[PDB]
């Protein structure tokens, strides 16, 4: 259920990272650590962010009309 | 309402909040925690009855 | 519990049948002076016979089960201290896997 | 399996420890008191005490367990044949009263073994299990079953209660077109199977319990049991 | 937070946390009570109504 | 009602339910005090109670439309019941049914009703041929029609109305239909009004 | 007791006739039409009694009468107490027994225990509870909309005259 | 003792999932399309 | 200033009951009433005492 704009406790902008994030993953085959790290994921709160997103969204997309 | 301290007076301050707020020293007798208890208010209709309240 | 199940009821028929041809010298006939030791046979709490050798029957079944020609539904118990054999095809047993 | 005939048979020693006479009665059903193992027995053919005996206590060395049987082929010395022990049940519901034990005997009673015939000697034996049992706890060699062993309980599921309600909702159908076939002959109308078969039984029968949860008739919605089906829980997936 | 309470962050419940979708479904029939009487959806009028 | 105080001729007056009166919208007037609940106040006659628990469940529907004036309560088995007397009880209303040729007559529902669930027709259909039944049976201008036509005819007066299709050809193969006789039958009560 | 109890008034010979408030009807949608109980209940009374008259008044076959009687001495019975230990129950169609006169008494939720020793009130309010370590012991914080809803009557006096209008 | 068709008797609710639902052989894309849950 | 303790800090997955303060807040000031008894309605929902 699409990736949050901004960190809810610090307010870095995260919502910009996610298919970067999966680039890393896939594409580089990087561990999440390593992964969140090259985005510039520093402290756990903006971690927690990306790391814990669960995107319903393409399960939603899924259904046609 | 389990002892006549589960029903005490009050003095009212409108506040902002869906909540009736209280102080502490007053959840010992009422039996009261905030993990989503509710309470009730009863508003006399007397001159009369709000001595009754004031007063015992 | 996650593991757990319910059983859902298995003909006894064919399991009694099974029974007669492992050597169970049936009720009708049972001399109690004669074999006051003979282990009760029991088909979901019906006295169907006696067997003069039960572990040997015992291991028999358990083997056809592990088999899958003897539903693995069905519970089989053997009571040394009582001398009693119960079986069960009956539904509604909560069982789990082990 | 079908129809499920839910009729109970209790044993019952009588006399607590340190009483005289502790005798040994059984619930049949349809009749109004409980009478003396030996009367059953020998309503059922096994008529000499040694066999009555035999069927209960399989150890002739057993004087604990025999002991405690003396007074109950005491207290049947009065009966002496299957005739005497057959009238004596019939009683307590000649030849009316006869058949009446003859049936009781074969239809209701230990009917889980077989409801028809030659089954006397299964069910006699059958008996004295439950006599010796039932000893043995009396005696303190064998303990008090647990009321709550889970082995000893089980679940009724989607299917068996659904089987239930149907069975009672069939044999509603299966009477009401019964009904039709007496008044279709009166005047020779024409058996017209519409006629016969009312769809509305089952369709709204079933519909009923599934919709309220009184798991059974409206008629009936008050003495049947409710909580079997409620609205599913979509609060959360796990819920 | 004392007795079982708790501070929330003002500034994340902004930033969306902790919010909820909420849909309730509203439903009413057209029910027919006989050969003549029929309820109708429609814009009632305070004068006839 | 209508508000003293002013008094023009259309009355807009309000029903403010949450606060329980009814006002006056132009003055401000509360004209009544005293308000009811009128859905939760139908469901003490109607419930989810069939248990016989409910406080609130005191009462219980009729439909005058059909039914008539007949108020009855079963005499039935409850928790302690020697079964004798139920059936003394249930004897000696048997000897109390002494009812009227009209009072029998609705023994012509228990039919369409038998009809109706035979046709997989909904209760909607039976409460309409039920009473479409009621109002024609007794008329002169059916006078002598075919009994077994005139409420098959009342069917398809209820199966029109309730929108629910059946074809003539369906229901009188459902009955026994002489096309004639229950064309005329269905004729002469769709004229009766 | 000579005045208001003797022994002759425990049988009963007329039926006081309870009016529609302790009783209440609700005409729905003119198809639909609800009736209390104790009026299905009386209307069983009435059944029975007018049949009961009729047998009387006829040849009077004995064992007839003593039959129609026995029902009426039930639905009389059954009206006031419908929970009567071995006679069988008043059964509205449904299944459901009738809430007799005995049943609406009662309980806990009965007409003394529910209604009379206990009541709901007007001029009640309920929430949530919060701790304030701000506000006094014998304070109550409450939500503006709550105070909005209730209310106090105050007297026009010579004192709060200006200070009520200024509230109207 | 001598001599002189398939007939409707109800409507039975299935319980979802079951053999005789439309669902039981169904596939993800399948439920998606008859716009169920997976 | 630094806080003389130090806290016990970090992630703590917390779910957002049902239970909502305005779903249960509820007052009443005179209302609807019952037309047996002639005492307030049951209920928040058909604003009852
Ligand atoms: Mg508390
Ligand atoms: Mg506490
Ligand atoms: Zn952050
Ligand atoms: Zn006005």
């Amino acid at each position: 259920m699409i990736v949050p704009v901004r960190c809810f406790s610090c307010g870095k902008v995260v919502g910009d990272k996610w298919e970067s994030y999966l680039n890393l993953l896939q594409e580089d085959e990087l561990d999440e650590g390593t992964a969140l790290s090259r985005l510039g994921l520093k402290r756990y709160c903006c971690r927690r962010m990306i790391l814990t997103h669960v995107d319903l969204i393409e399960k939603f997309l899924r259904y046609n009309p | 309402s389990l002892h006549k301290m589960s029903m005490m007076a009050h003095r009212v301050k409108v506040i902002p909040y869906s909540t009736f707020r209280l102080n502490l020293s007053v959840t010992s007798p009422y039996n009261a925690d905030f993990d989503g208890d509710e309470m009730n208010l009863h508003v006399p209709q007397s001159e009369e009855t709000r001595a009754e309240l004031s007063q015992l | 519990s996650l593991m757990s199940c319910i059983s859902v009821g298995t003909d006894p028929m064919p399991i009694i049948t099974f029974l007669s041809e492992w050597g169970m010298e049936p009720l009708e006939d049972y001399v109690p002076h004669q074999s006051p030791d003979a282990t009760r046979v029991f088909v979901n709490g019906v006295w169907h016979g006696v067997h003069r050798n039960p572990a040997r029957l015992m291991e028999t079944l358990r083997t056809l089960r592990r088999k899958g020609d003897i539903n693995p539904e069905v519970s089989m118990i053997r009571d040394i201290r009582e001398k009693e054999l119960k079986i069960f095809t009956d539904a509604g047993r909560v069982y789990r896997p082990l | 399996k079908g129809s499920r005939f839910i009729s109970t048979l209790q044993v019952k020693l009588y006399g607590r420890e340190g009483s005289s006479a502790r005798t040994i009665k059984a619930t049949l059903p349809y009749i109004k008191q409980d009478i003396p193992i030996v009367i059953i027995f020998r309503a059922l053919g096994i008529i000499p005490d040694g066999e009555i005996l035999e069927h209960i206590c399989y150890d002739v060395n057993d004087w604990q367990m025999l002991e405690m049987l003396k007074p109950c082929v005491e207290d049947g010395f009065v009966i002496q044949d299957r005739e005497t022990a057959l009238d004596f049940i019939g009683r307590r519901g000649k030849e009316k009263r006869i058949q009446y034990a003859k049936d009781i005997l074969q239809k209701e009673f230990l009917p889980h073994i077989t409801q028809l015939e030659g089954f006397e000697s299964r069910k006699a034996f059958f008996l004295g299990y439950m006599i010796n049992r039932l000893l043995l706890c009396a005696l303190d060699r064998k303990d008090q079953d647990d009321r709550d062993h889970f082995g000893k309980k089980r679940l009724d599921l989607a299917g068996p209660l659904l089987a239930q309600l149907f069975k009672t909702l069939f044999k509603k159908l299966t009477k009401d077109i019964f009904r039709y076939m007496q008044r279709t002959v009166e005047e020779a109308h024409d058996f017209n199977m519409k006629l016969a078969i009312n769809a509305k039984t089952i369709t709204s029968g079933l519909k009923y319990a599934l919709a309220t949860g009184n798991w059974g008739e409206q008629k009936k919605a008050m003495s049947s049991r409710a909580g079997v089906s409620q609205v599913l829980n979509r609060y959360t997936y796990s819920s | 937070n004392q007795e079982d309470s708790m501070i929330m962050n003002q500034s994340s419940i902004d930033r969306g946390l902790f919010r909820s979708l909420f849909f309730r479904s509203y439903m009413d029939q057209e029910k027919k009570y006989g050969m003549s009487i029929t309820e109708t959806f429609e814009k009632p009028q305070r004068t006839n109504t | 009602l209508t508000c003293p105080e002013c008094k023009v001729y259309p009355p807009k007056i309000v029903e403010r339910f949450s606060e329980g009166d009814v006002v006056c919208a132009l003055c401000g007037l509360v004209l009544s005090d005293k308000l009811v609940d009128t859905r939760s106040e139908w469901r003490t006659f109607s419930n989810d109670d069939h248990n016989g628990d409910d406080p609130s469940r005191v009462g219980e529907a009729s439909n005058p439309l059909l039914d008539g004036n007949n108020l009855s309560t079963r005499i039935g088995k409850g928790e302690t019941t020697d079964m004798r007397f139920t059936k003394e009880l249930n004897k000696a209303q048997g000897k109390n049914v002494m009812d009227k040729k009209d009072n029998e007559v609705q023994a012509a529902f228990a039919k369409i009703t038998m009809l109706c669930d035979a046709a997989e027709l909904p209760k909607i259909v039976k409460d309409c041929a039920k009473e479409a039944y009621k109002l024609c049976h007794d008329e002169k201008t059916l006078k002598g029609k075919s009994m077994e036509s005139i409420m098959a005819a009342s069917i398809l007066i209820g199966c029109r109305r309730a929108e629910v299709a059946r074809t003539f050809k369906e229901i009188q193969s459902l009955i026994h239909v002489k096309t004639k006789e229950f064309g005329k039958t269905l004729n002469i009560m769709k004229n009766i009004l | 007791n000579e005045v208001f109890s003797r022994p002759e008034w425990m049988i009963l010979t007329c039926l006081p006739v309870p009016p529609p408030p302790v009783r209440p009807s609700i005409s729905f949608n003119e198809s639909q039409r609800g009736e209390d109980d104790l009026t299905f209940k009386l209307a069983d009374i009435l059944k029975a009694n007018i049949s009961l008259e009729t047998l009387e008044h006829n040849g009077a076959p004995h064992h007839a009468i003593e039959e129609a009687e026995s029902l009426l001495q039930f639905h009389v019975a059954t009206y006031m107490d419908n929970d009567i230990a071995g006679q069988p129950q008043a059964l509205q169609k449904s299944g459901r027994p009738v809430k007799s006169i005995r049943a609406r008494l009662k309980g806990k939720e009965g007409r003394i225990r529910g209604n009379l020793m206990g009541k709901r009130v007007d001029f009640s309010a309920r929430t949530v509870i919060s701790g304030d370590p701000n506000l006094e012991l014998d304070q109550v914080g409450v939500p503006k909309s709550i105070a909005k809803t209730l209310t106090y009557p105050e007297v026009v006096t010579p004192y709060n005259i200006d200070r009520l209008t200024q509230l109207v | 003792k001598y001599e002189l068709g398939k007939v409707f008797i109800g409507r039975l609710p299935i319980m979802l999932r079951s053999k005789n639902c439309y669902l039981s052989e169904a596939t993800e894309s399948d439920l998606y399309k008859l716009k169920e849950c997976p | 200033k630094k806080l003389m303790a130090q806290i016990f800090f970090g992630p703590t997955y917390y779910q957002r009951l049902r239970h909502m303060v305005d779903d249960k807040i509820h007052a009443r000031a005179r209302g609807p009433m019952q037309v047996l008894t002639r005492q307030p309605v049951e209920g928040r929902s058909r604003d009852g005492g």
